[PDB]
């Protein structure tokens, strides 16, 4: 139960909390792709 | 460390080994004299040697020496002439050897100024001659006393010669003939192997290390055969095992003896009066060796006490008059809830914890107890204090009266000599595994350790 | 050369593991009770 | 033990001030 | 002359370094040692549960050193500050477990000052500063059982008793309340002390067996496992593994103070009908239930 | 330049320590602006997550909600007794933090990638420059003092806060008479942190909360002005090294202490954290168990009432450790000596029995080995927030201990090792 | 005869040697059986328990559980009379536990033989093999000697996370193993061992020699050296002034890091060996009698006895299904 | 064909078969 018009955004909201723990991973993915220099 | 003085001298290691042989036999003769001083020989039924902390005495009587020169025997009887070889002359012979080994170790320590494609082969025939001779002359009874054998109920143990059991029945641990046949066969094999290594054939720490391997492996085997019970550890000498309590082996044997005898002609009071007190005493959890404690030292009789006598078999009946059975204590439980079950398996009575409501309390279930055989034969108790008193006693198997003042007993179960032997030789095995590793590594690494 | 027989036989062994359980063969091979076989009713 | 409360309150004040003024000096 | 006191206190020439954390440590250690020893020997029984059933913790009231403890402050006090002067009498203070609160409130700051003293000497010796980081693991562990767990539970009677058997009693009661065995932070703590012991014995054995040469010490260890080799990385890992794990288990005790408990897999496997199929976790739960019912003085969910 | 281990001295796993140098102050800014976007991204995301899965039957604390209670406590979209009126205010707040995370995120990436490597002019700061860093401390102290008064102005004028202590349950109300009196406001700081006292965690009315924030907001404004105008004085020269990693460690120690206070605050306080939103405190849920047990049996006179060590009528048994708990549903039955026997006879409104019955099922004086819950286990939001923030408080104290020693060692010059 | 010795003794990625003919198949079989049991094999017919991933268990609750009590101390060989070659029966009676337990010993033996073989080949002292004798002593005492002394393999430790947790709790209630002095020396060995690990590693790290200029010191041209990477003098000065005493010799300290946990584990192995015969420690009958004669009297020892009573009664109906204990609710202990 | 091939394929052949079955148990209805 959320506002009626914004039911469609839906699963994108269900990803929104764990989007910060992906930036922590991309700090290691960027570190991977520069050779850990 | 300190004792590495004698590595560069053989004769002073013969001296050190003779010295150890002096200490071993000297202990064995004086430990057996200590046991003889403390031993009560009056009741072999109710105060046998396994209740009295006799360590060495069962090992002496295992092999045929069962008499004292005072006249008594550990079997049952009181010979006028007990023969030459008694517990005293076994002890004396060990003490006389010990002093003579003291004298010989001194001579070897001072006069050492006196070859191993030959020595181990010499040692192996000698051990083979001893082993074959022990099996074929001592144990057979041909030129010896024999060994202790008994029925599996442990009621009629005595010394007799034993014929070697040469087949697969001989590898049954409870067959006494196998041990005879083992010693004849391995004795021959060791003589053949020994004369092989005399005619057809480096570090002394390696020899020590491999000897320690034999010692720890044997110690576990010795601990295992002690704890599990074989022909070589009779229950008249070392008591019942924990496994005989586990499967109710004596309980089943007694009930077999009673159901047979009821079926012949007799009444339950007559049937249970035919159960030997010795047999009923084995079916009591304080005789199980798995009830002791690490620091509960001494004899089993320092615990529950001197048994006075069997009370008889308690039979419990509720208000319906249907037969009830207390669930017996397992070895694992220091205390166990007293619950009474009928023949189908339903709880009919118990001794509750608080006692808050019982629905099933003894007072409201109207449980009575009647005894057949023993001291209380023909007596019925109906008062709850009596019935609750005997229900707790029945949970430990057949009830016995104990005198706690003969040995000033403290009520805490001790393990038997069987339990003390098995425990120490497990410890000895674990320690000697480490010593084997320690000396094996030092022998294999004598160039990086030195 | 190397990566041909691994694209075939690695999902083949994963499928055979999958088909071991999904067809119930794992229950018979080990005697493991099925969910309706723990309490014989 | 109303005097002992004073004794403790002073003892805590003295030792803590020692620690405070110890790191106030600077080394 | 004040600088002279400043010079002696910070001097690295004494037999023991005092330092500024150490002038705030030897009083606290002075009190906490003195009260602990006196209470361990001679304290009268403590009504730990607050319901007038006193618990005898001291040597002179029936205990040996194995069973003796300084008994935690009474449940009646709760988390109240209970100094010796706020009691009505001296005996009422001893009855409500006053000495325990005296000991714990001097011992915990003294350890924190021991932490800072270890930093302080390392600074004055020109060392890198992080031995005190390593020591923060047993400090956090002991603060969790003596301070944080009582705060979360609302009573210092739930703290660790200061004795050998009281400690064991604390372990079993905690398992009943919280299922610490199935807590992953305790799982990490066990891996930290058992593995910490493993690495200690291994490092001890590897180094001592190469005294006469790391080239044959790594020819060994490289051959025993697949082929660090960096003494800095290895020694960091030797410090880090017990320390990090003990941090987690201290945080486990601390979060269990708020009743964030171990994993409950009771009734977690069901049959086709919905009958609970017991697992090993349910057996552990029954065992911990046996602890729980004896510790409870009125349960309200058991016939 | 300073973007690899060779020219920085720091390895990749310490790669943020390459922003310590004043050569790279522009990237220092972009790290912080991008990180604040990440904080706002979670705040928006978690709120919209909590709003999306929200169901109107279970109150707020039975749904794993930790952000929605914070919005409700400001009075945003709640009515009497903390019931949600409209979820759209909660949605409006969550979306705004997303947009704020986009602005902060974009500017964080701008300065970290596109902007200058070092700032210049007014925004150029050197860590060793005592006047400049203190000036930035002054600007930042002022801003949070601004926002403390903005929070107090919101409570006084713009909609007010949810007061659980309002009669008849709870209700949003303007805090029209905040406690400006300094002996009440600063008397909280000398109150001991122990039981019954509860140093600042025992603030139990909105007048004291709002009065304290006016005192905080103003003192932070005067402090901020003090640091902008006055550069650090000579007594603060050799107290510690004036380097960047020193300042980080001092923040870490303070923020570690803050998390511990917050963990205590969510665990014990039911004024700033009303129980209609966060659930009952464990002290208050044990009072709820005993109170409804009185109203069951009857329906120290009894088996549930004893004396406190101070001699007051309290709830008996295990919950006598919790006799200092005060709840807005219990407080109308509290006389001059603790619980009042006449008020536990006939004073109890249906809402207090309603409120206490909900808070029954939240109290760990039962069994853990079958289940300790309502349905099943039930970890409370107070448990989650206090556990999480104790963990943050501990690690940040460790991070304080780490950074402070390293700051000391690096200025004195022996952070790399000893001399042979 | 010396052909195969050359191939065993070779320079490859993993050394095999003569010990590897015992270690590698037995460890693979022991680990392979554990994975097989925890994935597919039930404990319904031995324990009335569900114990594999096929059942619905997770890692924390899967186990290769001990054999049924009816099996006694049988080896439960696949071709033995209990299974008679029937693999379904063999897994159902707990034959995988004996398979895992007995193959585990031979891999553990094979591993320590491998330690000896490599140390002999390289030419160093075999103290690692001496130190590994303590995990082997613990394993033999707990997994073999204890069930052998008891009534069946059933009472041994199951190969699982929660089965081990049951084993821990069983030893409190039934053996009071916390009060056992040998377990006490074991705990001192393990916590002291962990303490030595943390102090020594921190001491080395924080007394490192400054060699290079990088702010990460994991590369200061001294890690290859070994121990001489850190200042022994500064470390001794720190600990003689913080603690009072310091380990002044590097050989003695590393001897002590060997000795403390290894001796501790060997102590716990002796305590466990005693419990194979139910030889539990420390009655303290004076406190028991006094609390049976004075209701005012209670110690933490007598509280623990009551806790162990509660453990024994509330666990054993479920924990020993073959015994089929019936404890009515009234006979169960409680403090209610 | 010696140890290197047999060591990897004795420890990955069952390990992906088992992981195939454990993946299949997650979609078991009970
Ligand atoms: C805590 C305890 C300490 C740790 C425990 C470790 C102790 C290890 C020893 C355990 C002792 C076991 C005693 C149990 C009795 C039942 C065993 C049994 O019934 O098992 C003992 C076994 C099996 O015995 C079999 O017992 C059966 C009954 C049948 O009679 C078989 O014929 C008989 O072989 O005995 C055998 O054969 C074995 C004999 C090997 C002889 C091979 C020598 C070579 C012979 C050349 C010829
Ligand atoms: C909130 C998370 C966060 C943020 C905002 C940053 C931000 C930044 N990092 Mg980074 N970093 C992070 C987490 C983060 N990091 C983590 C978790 C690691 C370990 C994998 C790293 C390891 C790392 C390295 C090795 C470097 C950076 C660097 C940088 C800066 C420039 C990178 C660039 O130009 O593009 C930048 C401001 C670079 C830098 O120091 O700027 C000079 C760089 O050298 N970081
Ligand atoms: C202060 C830190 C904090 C606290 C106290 C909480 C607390 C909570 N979170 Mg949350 N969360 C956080 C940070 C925090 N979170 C961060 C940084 C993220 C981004 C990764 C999330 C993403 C997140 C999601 C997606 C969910 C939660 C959920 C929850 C609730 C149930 C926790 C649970 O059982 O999961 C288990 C705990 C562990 C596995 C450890 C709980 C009240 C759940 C919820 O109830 O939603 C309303 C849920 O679905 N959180
Ligand atoms: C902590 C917050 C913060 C701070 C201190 C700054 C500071 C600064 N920004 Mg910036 N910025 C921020 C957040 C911040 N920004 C956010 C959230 C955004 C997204 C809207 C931007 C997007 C931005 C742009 C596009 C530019 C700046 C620029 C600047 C510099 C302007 C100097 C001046 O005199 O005015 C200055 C260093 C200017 C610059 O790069 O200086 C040369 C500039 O071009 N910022
Ligand atoms: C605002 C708080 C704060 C800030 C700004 C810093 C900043 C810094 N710290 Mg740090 N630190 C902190 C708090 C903080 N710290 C706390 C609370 C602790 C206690 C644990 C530490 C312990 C610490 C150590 C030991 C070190 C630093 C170091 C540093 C410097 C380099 C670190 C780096 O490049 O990033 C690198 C980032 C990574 C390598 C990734 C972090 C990996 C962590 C352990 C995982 C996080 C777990 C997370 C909750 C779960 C993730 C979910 C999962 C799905 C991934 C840098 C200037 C280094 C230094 O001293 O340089 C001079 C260094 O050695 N810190
Ligand atoms: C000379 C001589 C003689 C005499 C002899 C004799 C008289 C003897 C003896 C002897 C003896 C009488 C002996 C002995 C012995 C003993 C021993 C040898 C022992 C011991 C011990 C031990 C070994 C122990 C130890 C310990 C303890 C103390 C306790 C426990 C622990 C331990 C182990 C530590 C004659 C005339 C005949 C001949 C000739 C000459
Ligand atoms: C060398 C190999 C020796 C082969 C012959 C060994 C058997 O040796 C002989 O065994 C018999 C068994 O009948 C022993 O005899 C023993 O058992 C018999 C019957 O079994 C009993 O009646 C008797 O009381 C007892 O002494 C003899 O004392 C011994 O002389
Ligand atoms: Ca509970
Ligand atoms: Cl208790
Ligand atoms: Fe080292």
């Amino acid at each position: 139960e959320l506002p009626e018009a914004y039911r469609a955004f839906g699963p994108l909201i269900d990803v929104l909390p764990i989007l910060p723990i992906f930036f922590l991973l991309l700090a290691f993915v960027w570190q991977a792709s520069v050779g850990f220099r | 460390r300190v004792h590495t003085s004698v590595l560069n001298d053989p004769g002073r290691l013969i001296a050190v080994h003779i010295m150890h042989n002096a200490l071993c036999a000297g202990f064995a003769g004086s430990m057996l004299l200590f046991e003889l001083a403390l031993f009560d020989p009056s009741d072999p039924v109710l105060n046998p040697m396994w209740r009295q902390g006799c360590f060495l005495m069962p090992f002496v009587s295992r092999l045929g020496v069962v008499n004292s020169w005072q006249g008594w025997s550990v079997t049952g009887e009181t010979f006028t002439n007990p023969g030459f070889w008694t517990f005293e002359t076994v002890a004396i012979a060990h003490i006389i050897f010990s002093g003579l080994s003291f004298l010989a170790a001194c001579w070897h320590w001072v006069y050492w100024d006196v070859d191993l494609p030959k020595v181990f082969g010499i040692h192996l025939t000698l051990a083979g001659i001893l082993c074959f001779g022990f099996g074929a002359f001592h144990l057979t009874g041909l030129f010896g006393p024999g060994m202790w054998v008994s029925d599996p109920l442990g009621l009629t143990g005595h010394i007799q010669g034993v014929a070697p059991e040469w087949g697969a029945a001989g590898f049954d641990p409870h067959n006494p003939g196998g041990v005879v046949a083992h010693h004849i066969a391995l004795g021959i094999v060791a003589i053949i192997g020994g004369l092989f290594h005399i005619f057809v054939r480096g570090n002394i720490e390696g020899t020590l290390a491999s000897g320690l391997a034999v010692f720890f492996s044997g110690a576990f085997i010795a601990a295992g055969t002690m704890w599990y019970g074989t022909a070589t550890t009779p229950i008249e000498l070392w008591g019942p095992t924990r496994y005989q309590w586990d499967q109710g082996f004596f309980q089943q044997a007694i009930s077999r003896q009673v159901k047979a005898s009821i079926s012949d002609g007799k009444s339950p009071s007559e049937a249970w009066s035919e159960i030997p007190t010795k047999l009923a005493f084995y079916d009591y959890i304080g005789n199980s060796p798995a009830k002791g404690g690490l620091f509960r030292v001494g004899r089993m009789v320092d615990g529950d006490g001197l048994p006075t006598g069997w009370l008889g078999h308690p039979v419990f009946k509720d208000g319906e008059g249907r037969e009830l059975t207390v669930r017996r204590m397992p070895n694992f439980f220091e205390n166990f809830p007293v619950v009474l079950f009928d023949q189908d398996g339903i709880v009919r009575a118990d001794i509750p914890f608080r006692q808050a409501e019982s629905k099933y309390g003894i007072e409201q279930t109207g449980v009575t107890v009647s005894f057949y055989g023993g001291e209380l034969d023909g007596q019925t108790f109906s008062d709850p204090k009596d019935v609750k008193k005997y229900a707790r006693r029945a949970q430990l198997g057949e009830p016995f009266e104990f005198d706690r003042s003969v040995y000033d007993s403290d009520g805490l179960f001790r393990t038997s000599n069987r339990g003390f032997f098995a425990f120490f030789h497990v410890i000895f095995g674990l320690l000697w595994f480490f010593g084997h590793i320690w000396h094996g590594l030092r022998a294999l690494f004598q160039d990086v350790f030195s | 050369r190397y990566w041909i027989i691994h694209s075939i036989t690695i999902p083949a062994l994963f499928i055979a593991g999958w088909l071991f359980v999904s067809t119930g063969l794992a229950y018979d091979a080990f005697g493991t009770p099925r969910p309706n076989e723990y309490y014989p009713s | 033990m109303v005097t002992l409360k004073i004794v403790v309150y002073l003892t805590v004040s003295f030792f803590v001030g020692l620690f405070i003024f110890g790191f106030l000096s600077g080394d | 002359t004040w600088d002279r006191f400043c010079n002696w206190v910070t001097s690295t020439e004494n037999r023991l370094y005092i330092g500024w954390f150490g002038v705030l440590m030897l009083p606290l250690l002075g009190v906490s040692i003195t009260v602990f020893v006196t209470a361990f020997i001679a304290a009268p029984p403590v009504d730990i549960d607050g319901i007038r059933e006193p618990l005898s913790g001291s040597l002179l009231y029936g205990n040996n050193i194995i069973t003796a403890a300084v008994v935690p402050t009474s449940n009646a006090i709760g988390l109240h500050f209970y100094p010796i002067w706020e009691a009505a009498t001296l005996d009422e203070w001893l009855y409500n477990g006053g000495p325990y609160q005296m000991i714990a409130f001097h011992y915990i700051p003294a350890l924190l000052c021991y932490l800072g003293r270890e930093w302080e000497l390392s600074y004055r010796l020109g060392m890198r500063p992080w031995i005190c980081i390593a020591y923060s693991a047993p400090v956090a562990a002991t603060i969790s059982v003596f301070l944080i767990y009582p705060i979360g539970q609302g009573s210092f009677s739930d703290g660790l008793p200061m004795g050998i058997s009281g400690t064991f009693n604390f372990m079993f009661v905690f398992q009943a309340e919280h299922n610490i065995l199935m807590h992953p932070f305790h799982m990490l703590g066990v891996a930290g002390v058992l593995g910490g012991s493993l690495f200690c014995a291994m490092h001890g054995s590897l180094v001592t067996s190469s005294l006469v040469n790391i080239l044959a010490a790594h020819g060994y260890f490289g051959r025993l496992i697949f082929q660090f080799n960096n003494s800095r990385q290895l020694h960091f890992f030797l410090a880090a593994w017990p320390v990090v794990c003990i941090w987690f288990v201290a945080l486990g005790i601390s979060t269990m103070a708020f009743n964030l408990n171990g994993f409950n897999f009771n009734h977690s496997v069901l049959d086709s009908q919905g009958r609970v199929l017991p697992s090993w976790a349910d057996v552990v739960n029954r065992a911990s239930l046996g602890f729980e019912v004896m510790h409870e003085r009125n349960a309200h969910n058991f016939p | 330049p300073g973007y690899d281990e060779a020219t920085s001295g720091y390895a990749w796993w310490a790669g943020n320590a390459r922003l310590i140098t004043p050569e790279l102050t522009g990237r220092f800014l972009g790290a912080h602006v991008a990180h604040a976007g990440l904080v706002a991204l979670w705040a928006g995301g978690m709120l919209l997550f909590e709003v999306s899965h929200f169901n109107l039957s279970k109150p707020m604390y039975e749904q794993g909600c930790i952000l929605m209670p914070h919005i409700a406590t400001l009075g945003i979209g709640v009515g009497q007794s903390g019931e949600i009126t409209s979820m759209f205010p909660f949605f409006a707040i969550g979306v705004a933090h997303l947009i704020g995370s986009a602005v902060l995120g974009i500017g964080g990436m701008y300065h970290a990638i596109k902007g200058p490597e070092k700032l210049y002019g007014f925004f150029q700061f050197d860590w060793t420059d005592r006047a400049k860093v203190a000036q930035i401390l002054g600007f930042h102290i002022a801003i949070l003092g601004i926002f403390a008064l903005l929070f107090a102005a919101k409570a006084m004028y713009w909609g007010g806060l949810y007061d659980p202590w309002a009669p008849g349950g709870g209700d949003v109300r303007l805090v029209t008479n905040p406690t400006l009196d300094p002996r009440i406001i600063f008397g909280y700081l000398i109150k001991r942190p122990t039981g019954g006292e509860g140093w600042i965690v025992s603030v139990n009315n909105l007048e004291d909360i709002i009065g304290g924030h006016i005192w905080i907001g103003c003192i932070l404004i005067a402090g901020g002005i003090w640091h902008i105008l006055v550069p650090p004085l000579r007594w603060t020269y050799n107290l510690f090294p004036w380097t960047g990693e020193t300042y980080l460690s001092q923040s870490l120690g303070n923020v570690a202490g803050q998390a511990f206070i917050a963990a205590a605050f969510i665990w014990f306080n039911n004024t700033a954290y009303p129980s209609v939103f966060y659930g009952p405190t464990v002290p208050e849920s044990s009072q709820a168990q005993s109170f409804v047990f009185l109203m069951r049996d009857q329906g120290g006179l009894g088996k549930y009432l004893q004396r406190s060590p101070t001699g007051e009528i309290i709830f008996g048994g295990e919950t006598m450790r919790f006799w200092d708990a005060r709840a807005p549903w219990l407080e109308p039955l509290r006389g001059k000596n603790g619980l009042d026997l006449d008020k536990l006879q006939h004073d109890v409104q249906p809402w207090q029995l309603r409120r206490a019955a909900e808070y029954m099922t939240h109290s760990p004086i039962g069994s853990l080995n079958s289940v300790a819950g309502l349905a099943f286990n039930y970890v409370s939001p107070r448990t989650w927030l206090a556990s999480a923030h104790f963990i943050f408080g501990f690690f940040f104290l460790v991070g304080h201990l780490w950074h402070a020693g390293r700051a000391r060692a690096a200025a004195a010059g022996f952070e790399t090792g000893l001399d042979r | 005869i010396k052909q195969l010795d050359d191939w065993l003794k070779r320079d490859r990625f993993v050394f095999i040697g003569w010990s590897g003919l015992l270690l590698f198949p037995c460890s693979f079989l022991a680990i392979g059986a554990w994975f097989t049991g925890t994935t597919f094999v039930t404990s319904w017919y031995t324990h009335g328990l569900v114990s594999s991933y096929l059942e619905g268990c997770n890692f924390l609750t899967v186990a290769v559980s001990t054999p049924a009590e009816s099996m006694g101390h049988s080896l439960l060989l696949l071709w033995g009379p209990e299974a008679s070659g029937d693999f379904v029966r063999w897994c159902q009676i707990g034959g995988l536990w004996t398979f895992t337990a007995l193959h585990g010993v031979f891999g553990l033996i094979g591993f320590m033989l491998r330690q000896i073989e490599i140390a002999r080949l390289v030419g160093i002292r075999p103290y690692n093999a001496i130190a590994f004798s303590a995990p082997i002593a613990v394993y033999c005492a707990t997994f073999l000697i204890y069930p052998l002394g008891q009534s069946s393999w059933f009472f041994g430790p199951g190969f699982g996370v929660s089965a081990i947790f049951r084993f821990l709790l069983f030893f409190q209630g039934f053996h009071n193993y916390t009060l056992n002095p040998f377990h006490m020396m074991g705990v001192t060995g393990v916590l002291g061992g962990a303490l030595l690990c943390a102090i020594h590693g921190a001491t080395v790290q924080n007394t490192l020699f400054r060699d290079n200029q990088s702010k990460n010191t994991f590369k200061g041209f001294s890690t290859d050296q070994g121990e001489e990477t850190y200042s022994m003098v500064t470390a001794n000065r720190f600990w003689s002034q913080i603690f009072g005493i310091a380990f002044s010799n590097k050989r003695w300290l590393h001897f002590f890091m060997l000795f403390v946990p290894v001796t501790g584990l060997w102590m716990s192995a002796i305590g466990m060996a005693g419990l194979a015969f139910n030889l539990r420690a420390y009655d303290f009958v004076s406190q028991e009698i006094r609390a049976a004669e004075d209701p005012e009297f209670e110690t933490f020892y007598t509280k623990n006895i009551l806790l162990n009573e509660g453990l024994r009664a509330w666990l054993s109906e479920m924990d020993q299904p073959a015994k089929k204990f019936v404890f009515p609710d009234e006979v169960l202990p409680r403090g209610f | 064909f010696t140890i290197r091939w047999l060591a990897i394929h004795a420890l990955a052949i069952p390990s992906v078969f088992f992981l195939g079955s454990i993946a299949a148990m997650q979609f078991i209805q009970r």
